[PDB]
């Protein structure tokens, strides 16, 4: 008694699901890279040498920058 | 009498030596995820008219052909141009259930 | 094929060919199998080809080294292995091999 519109509709919930039931084999990218590319560490104090290419200003013209950062205020 | 059926099954065997060469511009179904290849479009547009001719068939490609993707964009077809949505039985070799479920998941994700 | 036949499936309207039914039975199978092919879909991988995925096999020819020439021909001389290949036992040669 369904109409093909609530059909379709059904049909794009079901292969929402079915995609996402397939990600648990297919799945194999997003979740390896955000798993193995952290953004953070371990806890406890840090301290983080950086250095960076910037842009001078008055390949492009260039020059190197250090940051010194420090993960609390007691170090 | 069975001469009329084979006869009109022969009237809807591809024709041409590799039965590869088929005008009938057959576009893939909306449903399925996918570039069908042009033997498995050819493939695909035969099973559809032995449906409307209530008619079976026998698939005999060879292995490796994707008999199976042939299988499910049939079932797309029925879907989105026949509408027939029913309850359909594929029964398989118990090492092929996966893979079947997986082909269908992976080329038709809207079937239940 | 064909649901509902007039014929009941288990009633084989053929029994074992004798000798003077072979040609009825053959005749008969010819006929059955044209009436099947129509329904038969069959596309070999010479005929999809020009579609299929192309597998190259490649063969690369590597030189023996210095070393290994030595215990080759070593292995080779061996009175043993020349005794092995003279009686010619199966088992002895496949072992050298």
């Amino acid at each position: 008694p369904l109409t093909q519109e609530e059909l379709l509709r059904e049909a794009k919930i079901t292969e929402e699901l079915n995609l996402r039931s397939l990600e648990t084999y297919e799945r194999l990218e997003a979740d390896k890279k955000k798993q193995v590319h952290k953004k953070r560490k371990c806890p406890g104090p840090i301290i983080t040498y950086h250095s960076v290419t910037v842009p001078l200003v008055g390949p492009p013209a260039r020059c190197s920058r250090t940051f010194i950062t420090f993960s609390d205020d007691a170090t | 009498d069975i001469a009329d059926v084979t006869a009109v099954a022969e009237a809807i065997l591809p024709k041409g030596s590799a039965r590869v060469t088929t005008s009938v511009k057959f576009n893939a179904p909306s449903l399925l995820y996918g570039a069908l290849r042009d033997y498995q479009k050819i493939g695909l547009d035969w099973l559809a008219k032995l449906y409307r001719k209530n008619l079976n068939g026998i698939l005999a490609d060879e292995a490796g052909l994707g008999k199976t993707v042939q299988i499910i964009a049939f079932f797309a077809h029925l879907a989105c141009n026949e509408g027939n949505w029913g309850p359909h039985l594929v029964v398989v070799r118990s090492c092929n259930i996966l893979k079947w479920e997986l082909e269908l998941k992976r080329w038709c994700p809207g079937l239940k | 094929l064909v649901p509902g036949i007039s014929r009941p499936y288990l009633s084989s309207p053929l029994r074992a060919p004798s000798e003077e039914s072979q040609d009825y039975y053959h005749k008969v199978v010819i006929r059955l199998h044209r009436v099947t092919q129509p329904f038969i879909l069959r596309r070999t991988k010479r005929d999809v080809e020009k579609q299929l995925t192309k597998k190259y096999e490649h063969v690369l020819k590597c030189r023996l080294s210095n070393r290994q020439k030595a215990l080759y021909e070593d292995v080779i001389l061996q009175p043993g292995t020349q005794e092995a290949l003279k009686s010619g036992h199966f088992v002895n040669v496949l072992s050298i091999l």
